[PDB]
């Protein structure tokens, strides 16, 4: 994992920009705004709290390494994703229509760019009388 | 395609069996009716004047019972395997590991044993047969998921514990006192009120309003005291039922209101969208750190998806408009400062 | 003028008959009282010690019944024809097509048949006479429009289904368990507790608080167990009544609150005004397209007239003042921008 | 000074008698207890085994009753005259014109008549004596001002009329149907279920949960049907009590909430202040017109004092903050216009 | 350190004994179960067919009772002394001064006396023994702190006094009237309805739904009147229980809502901080006056800590946003004035 | 009543200022503002509605004459005044303290000038342990 | 129906102003504002949704033709009109007073011009003790 | 107590700044603002009401002397302090953690300066697995 830890350290040095070795709300906000995000101070606080496990309020290199070590594809994550998909389900039959999903992704929550939405719609089988299973989606996007 | 539909219907069967909703409830109402009919026939088997016909019809109904529950059992195993968590032999075994699946299994083999013993006529089996019949209630017992009913009852009982205890304490005091007084008044004229325990039995039967009539005060003074204390005690004995019923109804109203105020739709969509972002995640180091940040967003939106699960409060909007107040304050401050800058 | 008043009163008769309100309810209360008196006399006809006078008075009361219901039937037909939808022969036939109109028709001819058979004394008619008498309840049955009562009950039962099922399940468990235990304790000392079915009858009578007294535990242990389980079970058997009553009362409170929050007045006036606009509708093409747009306005105001029918919600005003917030934000933004323009 | 205190205490006596509050309620509780004791002794006079002592003590208690009520009657007349509306002979006569004052008068003279007849022993009086005794309930009847209790009950019954009628209709249907079925099942095996009227009596006693036990089903099928229909019917018969109780409790909660939201204090003070202005009223024409305007202010503040009596509504504050919205709109409009003027 | 832990655990014992919470409630549930078992055995001692075994087991259970309550008594004294208010001999004496501590003391010495008398067999003690046994309920009586239950009941009864009185008045009228009518109808045919007092007993038993069955109307007219008045009266007799239960449930809902709206956290912290300021208090005169001002702050924050204890009201936020309105008004006024200054 | 009707007509002509013979909201508002009142438009509407009995929305001379004909001292007015006094009563004993009445008149409702308040307090007997009957007040101010 | 379809096409071309063949919110808003209406964007969205039946959000010529084909006088429309009139009814006797109807039309909902209101009041029989039937109104204005 | 009354009079003369002999809201506010406090008018009213016992609304010298005579260490004060500490208690075991107390004192209510907070934390025994008794605190700060 020498390459992996080297990459993690490279990223952490990119974010830190100094020898402090910890991530503060202001520095993280400035780095993320360098890409043109403009988040909130509460956003910074919540994001940093999500990472820290000691309660000091700063993300040290070990905390970032531990956070990035765990794989995204996890059983609890899969269950959360499945129930989130079920939240917007009709009859709970495991299938969703393309149009309603398009509307949900375009209005509810984080409004995504139409290019990405069309890419994901065309990624899977959208045929079948306009109904597409989301179990298949869940399988593909949890494959890492 | 064909296999696709095969698993699609298999999933629908799983839904109707292990996920009752709509007509699946009608299906389970039917099986409950069959269980209840079996229980009623089992009870009638006790009566000797009807034991012959009761048992005769009960044999055929038990045969139908075993057939239908075996079919439901195997269909349930298959449909559960449908869900990709209980798929394959290992997954079917895991589903069987469920406490209610093993309970169904044991009750089913027990039922077969009942039928076989009936066919045989073993005295030892015969004696055990009634206890075996009792097991069929286990179907209804299983129909309650995670003891929902129980928990609900407990919840209300805990919510109103202070007042339930008040009602119980006052009613118990009234029972003891009134029973003692009626005992004293009628210890001699009435033989049924001979021992204070008999007076306590009378008091319990009276205050609950059961009023069997086996013991009733006769002396006029006894009847006057009985009337007064009966009024008080019937009220206090009826209290707990009223308190629990009102608690249940108010709980339903709260659930309804919370359902109406459910704002979790948009944060849940945010959770889904950040999940898709984290998927898209999976300059090498820049991509890896972007994946890390996307996972952080996923967790943050899950927390948001959870804090939405917390129902609505008026205190929430009080703070919301309170934020409106601070907003207006700052706004006017800035305005006046810049207008003063203009004046300058 | 004369005909005008003729139809005006005809319409008032329709209102009092098919549209009860105010004193029309007093009128229908009277006819219900007559139906109830007929039913009571019909019941008393069963008693042999009073059969002679019961039937004697019942003949005259049935005569009065047929007269009054025939008069109400014809007046109802005429007044219904008043409404311009059931006018003319075809409209009267359509009104007769109503299920309750045909029900009234059949019960009326049946009543005449009762009277004629009474006059005759046919044994075959005589035997059928009691079944014919039963039909008079059909008047009350008709008095319920579209099964309102039923629906209402169902609604509440569906709203509180989870808790009703909880109460039923726990009460049934208590009934079975307590009945079995009292059976075991008293299977020998008490003869009335001989068969478990008898114990179940005792348990049902006890826990409902009917307490006939035909079966009562005698052994002291039996009485102790009976007392404890009777307390628990009487509470749980009384639950469903309490839950339903609290549901009914909370539903009334909700209806009252919704009535107070009824804001539909102004949108309903908008609907009326756009209806008048669409009327005024009915450059040729410009007029035709203006008519089209006026019809669109009519439909839009109908939708507004419907979304007002949706009762009030606090979430609504939460969004309303939330709109207030965005408003203030934009406002202050604009202000500061233009003041900066000034400073420049 | 002396006369001043004389009328001051006279007014306090009026308060305790005709305006119960605090300990005056304790005073009236005492007189109610005396009335109730007289009624209980009058009832015991019926029993022949106690008639001698019952009547002996009842004579002295009736003597005390007449003395105390005569004293209360005269004190009430005097204290009522205190109020400057019933002052003087004419005012005392007007107070006697009150229906409850004349009722007190008649019951008092009746009581004297009871005592005199007792002293005499007239058979004709003796026969009338019990009816005369009954009159004492008139004291409690009077204690209810303007039939408050009645009205309150009526109000709730009218508020929940739809659901009370639902419960009555369903319960009546269950009663009729279950009684008929049990009659059919037990018309032969059971003699007490001989005539359908007897079955109706059994059904009424069962479903109300009175359960006398005089009639009870014996045949097992009869007992099964009785059990099922008894469950349904006991629930529906218990409904009306539950609905009315929940209505009463919700009404109390509403009254409490309205009391808390009572904003009438400041408008009532406005009414008092404009009343003082109108007093100060009473350039001649200018003074007269100023008096006219002050009377108009008095009436306007009375209307304000009345619209405050209308309890609070959330819809009210919805309109209130809605006015806030229009305010902010106009405000920002003006601001931007004048800032544009600046820019110019 | 060692002594530190010694007093720490001593304090925990005080918490579990005199400050029930969590498992200390489990502990007190156990002692209540022991008291209840002692009471049940004491009752069974009354029965002569079980007196021998009842008393035999009751001797050992009373021995265990005295042992456990003596241990709890001494542990309670010690743990109470822990709290630094009952520390030392004087503090232990003060704790014994508590009414419930002295009650525990007397019941404990009484119990020893019971055991000693049992050992002896004194007839005079023997006769007193049952009265001595009764004292054990004093444990439960003590378990209620400051009569909480009682007060709560009283509160609700006072809150719903008007409607409880309505129900009582109407029910009493129905009882009297129906009893009199059934007496009149059945004074001759039925012997049990011989004296109006017997009719009153029947009416009380019927309307409460006790329905002993000792007296039941026989004549058909009597049964009809009994049925109708029984319906009305059972409803009105069931009212008070329903009203009280709904009051209890609504009170719980209010308590829950107030708990959710509890904003006292920040003002309580202000109270703590100003208390620390006043501590820091304790230029000489400047320091003394600063101490005075800090004490004033302490009292002011205590008042704030108390006005927070006052639960939440919507009227509060109505005034709050109303303050928002005046704020916006002043704000816009200032804005326009200064913009006009600019224009100038 | 020739003098009385003459005075009423003089007042009505003072208010009307023209030959219209009716009182409108705007004209009444201007006349009352001439004394420095500055009321509201809703105030004008309510005031005019209180006078009119035909619903036209304007006070004609007959309506003003009818309004001013009825005497202020009336039984219903007396009852309203008595209950209004009772609203702020303690124990309903017919007596009120000078201090609480002063506070009520100075804060609640139409805040009066201290001169008038002191005049009315000194008008009646304010002695007696600080408690003054309001029944006596009610009698005096209803005497016309 | 050649004349009718020609008129419908003329109107649709007047509204479209281009060869697109569909009606968008912005274009419809501009055309209607040309007469001085100044509606809202939500108004445009609701108006266009009321016409469209395919969910695309634009009114094509066939949709406009179908909308204008159905006659205004319909049984369901008549029932809706009758119940709307009943909403503001007193005792449900089928009659309404001229004054209350005038007030309703002048305040509630779309405030109409007094000229039109007077025209409609004089259109029908307004005599009869100030009460006019609205059933007769309903009959006349549904005659097309 | 001649020295004590002399000190009290010196303080009262410092606050009064004149021969009036009473403390008004405005004068007290100005004196306290001289140190840079900037309180509210409602603050002044509440503070003066807390001192006055006659209801006149001004703190005379006797009232200030009576207020300063009573000792801070009182049984009722001790009970109030103990219950206030219990308000933020966990399990009611008499012990509180240093971190949660730090957070409470830094956020809830009057936000104190970190210097004072650290001084008070170091004043008592903060060891013992991070848990410190507040009964000991209560004893020390009530010692006067
Ligand atoms: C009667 C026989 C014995 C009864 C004992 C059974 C009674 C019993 O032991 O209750 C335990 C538990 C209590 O905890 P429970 O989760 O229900 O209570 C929540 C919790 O109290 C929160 O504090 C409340 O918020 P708040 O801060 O106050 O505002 C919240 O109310 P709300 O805000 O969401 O509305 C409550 O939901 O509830 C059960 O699971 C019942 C299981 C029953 C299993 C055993 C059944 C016997
Ligand atoms: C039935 C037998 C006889 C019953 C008599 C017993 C009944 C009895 O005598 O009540 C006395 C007392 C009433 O005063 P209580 O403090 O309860 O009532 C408060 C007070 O009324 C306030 O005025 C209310 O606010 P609001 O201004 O209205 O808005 C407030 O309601 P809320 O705003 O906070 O919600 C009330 O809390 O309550 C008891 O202590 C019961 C002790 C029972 C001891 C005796 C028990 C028998």
């Amino acid at each position: 994992t020498e390459e992996q830890i080297a990459e993690f350290k490279e990223a952490f040095s990119l974010f830190d920009k100094d020898g402090d070795g910890t991530i503060t709300t202001k520095e993280l906000g400035t780095v993320m705004r360098s890409l043109g995000q403009n988040p909130t101070e509460a956003e910074l606080q919540d994001m940093i709290n999500e990472v820290d496990a000691d309660g000091n309020g700063t993300i040290d290199f070990p905390e970032f390494l531990t956070m990035m070590a765990r794989k995204m594809k996890d059983t609890d994550s899969e269950e959360e994703i499945r129930e989130a998909f079920r939240v917007f389900d009709k009859d709970g039959n495991g299938y969703i229509s393309a149009a309603e999903l398009r509307h949900v992704m375009t209005n509810l929550g984080e409004k995504l760019t139409d290019e990405e939405v069309d890419e994901m719609i065309r990624e899977a089988d959208i045929d079948g009388d306009g109904q597409v299973n989301y179990e298949e989606f869940v399988q593909m996007m949890t494959a890492k | 395609r064909r296999n696709v539909k095969y698993r699609r219907v298999q999933n629908y069967l799983y839904n109707v069996l292990e996920r009752p909703r709509g007509w699946a409830f009608i299906y389970h109402a039917f099986v409950f009716l069959l269980v209840f009919g079996c229980l009623i026939l089992s009870v009638f088997s006790t009566i000797p004047e009807h034991t012959k016909l009761a048992s005769s019809c009960l044999l055929i109904l038990e045969f139908v019972m075993i057939v239908v529950f075996g079919l439901e059992f195997i269909i349930r195993i298959w449909s559960a395997g449908c869900c990709c968590r209980y798929r394959g032999w290992q997954g079917r075994l895991r589903f069987a590991r469920k406490p209610f699946c093993v309970i169904d299994t044991i009750v089913l083999i027990a039922s077969i044993a009942v039928v076989s013993a009936k066919t045989q006529g073993n005295i030892f089996a015969t004696s055990a047969l009634r206890s075996l019949r009792f097991l069929q209630i286990l179907r209804m017992v299983r129909m309650d998921r995670r003891g929902g009913t129980w928990k609900l009852l407990g919840s209300v009982v805990y919510a109103h514990s202070k007042e339930l205890i008040t009602a119980w304490y006052i009613g118990f005091l009234v029972l003891i006192f009134s029973s003692f007084l009626v005992y004293l008044v009628e210890k001699d004229a009435n033989k049924e009120f001979s021992t204070y325990a008999d007076a306590l039995w009378w008091g319990t039967i009276t205050l609950t309003t059961i009023g069997y009539g086996d013991k009733t005060p006769l002396t006029w003074l006894g009847r006057l005291l009985s009337a007064g204390f009966a009024l008080l005690g019937i009220s206090f004995f009826a209290l707990p039922a009223g308190i629990l019923g009102s608690g249940f109804a108010l709980k339903v109203q709260e659930q309804h209101r919370q359902k109406h105020f459910e704002k979790r739709r948009n944060p849940a969509a945010n959770l889904i969208q950040c999940v898709w972002r984290s998927y898209a995640a999976d300059t090498p180091p820049l991509k890896t750190v972007i994946r890390a940040i996307r996972i952080m967003k996923f967790h943050v939106a899950k927390r948001k998806f959870k804090e939405t699960l917390r129902p609505y409060d008026v205190k929430d909007v009080i703070e919301q408009y309170s934020a409106g107040h601070l907003d207006m304050l700052c706004r006017i401050k800035s305005l006046q400062t810049r207008v003063d800058q203009i004046l300058g």
